[PDB]
């Protein structure tokens, strides 16, 4: 349950936050947005959606997602500005720091049942 | 456990709609999760949605397979829909990371 899934149109901050997050022992898979299915086949542990969108909405991505998972299964976080929505476990607002982004992530992991399998 | 950072990244062009190219991912992340896991990160494309972005990588057919790094870079077509194959193509993959070493020399 290492999976995690980062959908953001900026290659450049998907590719740092991929590289670290692999190193620390988890697999982050990108994937473009606008394609909830493709969510949906690829359900992670956690989805961080990192701002701006300009092919979609940020809440209507996370109001899909809480429609097809449920709070307790899917966790989301968002990268960027403000990040005062419903859904949403943490937000983590830039510019973000490598420690930073990595301690705000395994901190927002303990939930559900707190268990690696 | 020193280095950090250093990843590799794949990338996967298909389209969000033809069922071997929506379970292309499926197999495609269960092989590297488990048996590759911390080691390649997985990059996906859906032509339907940006139809230039694959003009600019000049592919013209999906499911495809793009190795980023390590470089050179690679590309690979083929089925992704078979896991024999994609194990098999990734498995190779492994060995040729894993061979690396800093300033060898000899």
């Amino acid at each position: 349950e290492g999976r995690i899934v980062l959908v953001s149109e900026d290659e450049a901050t998907s590719t740092l936050i991929c590289s670290i997050l692999t190193t620390a022992g988890y697999q982050v898979i990108w994937l473009v947005d606008g394609e909830v299915e493709r969510l949906l086949a690829l359900t992670p542990i956690a989805v961080l959606l990192a701002e701006p969108f300009s092919y979609g909405d940020v809440q209507e991505l996370v109001d899909q997602l809480r429609q097809r998972c449920t709070p307790e299964q899917l966790k989301i976080f968002i990268l960027g500005s403000k990040g005062n929505y419903q859904g949403v476990d943490r937000y983590i607002p830039l510019p973000i720091h490598p420690e930073s982004f990595l301690q705000q992530v395994t901190m927002g992991l303990t939930s559900l049942a707190t268990s690696a399998q | 456990m020193a280095p950090l950072r250093k990843t590799a990244v794949l990338k996967l062009y298909v389209a969000g709609n033809t069922p071997n190219s929506v379970r292309a991912l499926k197999t495609l992340a269960n092989i590297l999760e488990k048996e590759f896991k911390g080691v390649y990160a997985l990059k996906v494309i859906d032509v339907l949605k940006n139809p230039q972005l694959a003009e600019e990588d000049k592919i013209l057919a999906t499911p495809t397979l793009a190795k980023v790094l390590p470089p050179p870079v690679r590309r690979i077509i083929g089925d992704l829909s078979n896991r024999e194959k994609v194990l098999i193509a990734l498995r190779l993959l492994a060995e040729e990371i894993g061979d690396y070493k800093d300033d060898d020399d000899k």
